[PDB]
């Protein structure tokens, strides 16, 4: 289909209890791969999908020496982080890095990605052109101009117009069972009196991969946005992932009202109704 | 410091059949900082030997996490997940309901 | 596969 690799990658710093845990975690689409935790009792990068297990022990080695070394440089750089923004060093701080690429159906670049935050907000990233950068803050504007000095852009374009592609293509093929497979929606429509005047009307869908979906209501076909409680996607544990979206009708409205969903899994958007 | 307060979902992986096993998930998302606590309860009760998810986080750099547990829900037994987190004055609890 | 991390901020 189209297709996404990224790699997430977390240190928490927290003085007076040893040094910052760092935790990296990579997903292919929304199906997760490998993970790496420093407080494990014997770190190393351990594979999370059937399709990865197979790569040979050239492959854990290089990923696991990376992981310890990421570790390490987060740990510096959330050392300068304390100077660049006149911090104190009692306090914990975070430091996240997400990296990757996007493919569409031909398995070509659509994106890359490069970026950092500090303290949960933006603090440097890769544009799009994969050859300049977007720093957030005066601070960050120090680590761009180090990173403008040593061609790290060059780099990393390489890697993302590269390796990221050509690897994300081999996973995709080695797990075709799963990652090319789209489980459709399983979809109702329940109701639930609220009191004499009005009841809730919910369309559910559930058991679907991949994440992405639409779940809209429309009553007399307008569409009701404003007056829609829609849930965030969420984990089945499976998988899969599980929507809802809910809308207070007045009793006896409940024909004006359509529940419409569009997923990859489906031929054509599907439209429900309450069925009593 | 910004500071984002968990958005917290607990449901289960399959429709609720009474006395069929399942698994209960409480799903914790949009937060920062990432530090956090979440128990499953069983009739007020913390269960035992509950899994998690590792650290993730979204586009927007907020975090999530998935908790879970097999269970096996009935009429009478409540579920729910007990949240704490800096941006919470006191734990927040959010009762398992089949329906939502 | 991983990329080789960047330099020190």
């Amino acid at each position: 289909g189209s297709h996404s690799m990224r790699y997430f990658h977390t240190s928490v710093s927290r003085p007076g209890r040893g040094e910052p845990r760092f935790i990296t975690v990579g997903y292919v689409d929304d199906t997760l791969f490998v993970r790496f935790d420093s407080d494990a009792a014997s770190p190393r990068e351990e594979p999370r999908a059937p399709w990865i297990e197979q790569e040979g022990p050239e492959y854990w080695d290089r990923e696991t020496q990376i992981c310890k070394a990421k570790a390490q440089t987060d740990r510096e750089d959330l050392r300068t982080l304390l100077r660049y923004y006149n911090q104190s060093e009692a306090g914990s701080h975070t430091l996240q890095n997400m990296y990757g690429c996007d493919v569409g159906p031909d398995g070509r670049l659509l994106r890359g990605y490069h970026q950092h935050a500090y303290d949960g907000k933006d603090y440097i990233a890769l544009n799009e052109d994969l050859s300049s950068w977007t720093a957030a803050d005066t601070a960050a504007q120090i680590t761009q101009r180090k990173w403008e000095a040593a061609r790290v852009a060059e780099q990393l374009r390489a890697y993302l117009e590269g390796e990221c592609v050509e690897w994300l293509r081999r996973y995709l093929e080695n797990g075709k069972e799963t990652l090319q497979r789209a489980d459709p929606p399983k979809t109702h429509v329940t109701h639930h009196p609220i009191s004499d005047h009005e009841a809730t009307l919910r369309c559910w869908a559930l058991g679907f991969y991949p994440a992405e979906i639409t779940l809209t209501w429309q009553r007399d076909g307008e569409d009701q946005t404003q007056d829609t409680e829609l849930v965030e996607t969420r984990p089945a544990g499976d998988r899969t992932f599980q929507k809802w979206a809910a809308v207070v009708v007045p009793s006896g409205e409940e024909q004006r009202y359509t529940c419409h969903v569009q997923h990859e899994g489906l031929p054509k958007p599907l439209t429900l109704r309450w069925e009593p | 410091m910004i500071q984002r307060t968990p958005k917290i979902q607990v449901y289960s992986r399959h429709p609720a059949e009474n006395g069929k096993s399942n698994f209960l998930n409480c799903y914790v998302s949009g937060f920062h900082p990432s530090d956090i606590e979440v128990d499953l309860l069983k009739n007020g009760e913390r269960i035992e030997k509950v899994e998690h998810s590792d650290l993730s986080f979204s586009k927007d750099w907020s975090f999530y996490l998935l908790y879970y547990t097999e269970f096996t829900p009935t009429e009478k037994d409540e579920y729910a997940c007990r949240v704490n987190h800096v941006t919470l004055s006191q734990p927040k609890i959010v009762k398992w309901d089949r329906d939502m | 596969i991983r990329a080789a991390p960047p330099p020190l901020f």
